[PDB]
């Protein structure tokens, strides 16, 4: 309840969280900044992209534990749901998990996007995360 | 006094993973033009302003939304004005409620219940 969706100015981390499921199914999820990979990993069997979106943003905020993050998602469920904490629920799993990730950093800022830094911070996560899922056998 | 019943029902489309749910100008926007936002909710200090401004060489018209020119006006009144012509019917609202205040903190003030699941790709 300090979480806002504009970034704050003191920030020590300016992250970018994507999460696809492609066509052909496979699954990828990662953390970057607008120029460096910091976590990518491959997901379960054709796991869906509200999944890995969620699990996206969720090791954002686990990795950012005490520090002062603005994290950029550009899912509307997993920025959406974030912002709603207060409250048969769908991706109950991925949503817990959420929940308590939120406590972790010192300040936070969850904010949404569709050559500026945020363009280029989505792209660099898309890709990513669309390149962990290809060339990437699961566990 | 049931502010706090809409955007519970707001709140309760994303909690209940329906999809129909929009936030922001842009999904906004875009929403409202394909007749799909059944209630717009809007904060009534909502501080974007609506530029009509002018192409350099040419005679035609560019829109946009921030926070030569041609017409200044805030969203908000613009919304107030035409909002009927893609019904879509309108709800303001404020902050003084903790329903109001999420919205205006977390969902950037303007946002919409859809009658049906929209992209935004």
């Amino acid at each position: 309840p300090d979480l806002t969706d504009q970034p704050l100015p003191d920030a020590d981390h300016t992250w970018y969280t994507d999460g696809s499921s492609l066509l052909q199914r496979k699954a990828g999820a990662a953390v970057t900044t607008e120029t460096e990979v910091i976590w990518a990993k491959a997901l379960p069997a054709g796991t869906s992209a509200q999944r890995a979106e969620l699990i996206a943003l969720t090791q954002a905020l686990k990795m950012a534990e005490g520090k002062k993050l603005n994290v950029y998602t550009d899912s509307r469920y997993a920025f959406a749901t974030a912002h709603i904490h207060g409250e048969e629920i769908k991706n109950k799993d991925e949503i817990l998990a959420l929940l308590k990730a939120l406590f972790l950093p010192k300040r936070l800022s969850i904010i949404h996007c569709p050559h500026s830094a945020e363009a280029r911070g989505n792209r660099m996560a898309d890709q990513a995360a669309r390149k962990a899922a290809i060339t990437e056998t699961p566990d | 006094i049931q502010e706090k019943k809409l955007i519970g029902r707001y709140f309760d489309e994303i909690s209940q993973d329906t999809g129909k749910y929009c936030f922001g100008v842009e999904d906004t926007l875009k929403a409202l033009e394909m007749g799909a936002v059944e209630i717009l909710i809007v904060y009534e200090n909502l501080d974007i302003m609506r530029y009509v401004l002018h192409c350099q060489g040419t005679e035609e018209e560019k829109i946009l939304y921030l926070t030569e020119l041609i017409e200044s006006m805030p969203l908000l009144e613009w919304f107030a004005n035409n909002y009927k012509k893609f019904g879509a019917t309108l709800e303001i609202v404020t902050d003084k409620s903790q329903e109001g205040s999420q919205f205006v903190k977390g969902f950037g003030g303007i946002g919409g219940i859809l009658r049906y699941r929209v992209d935004f790709q």
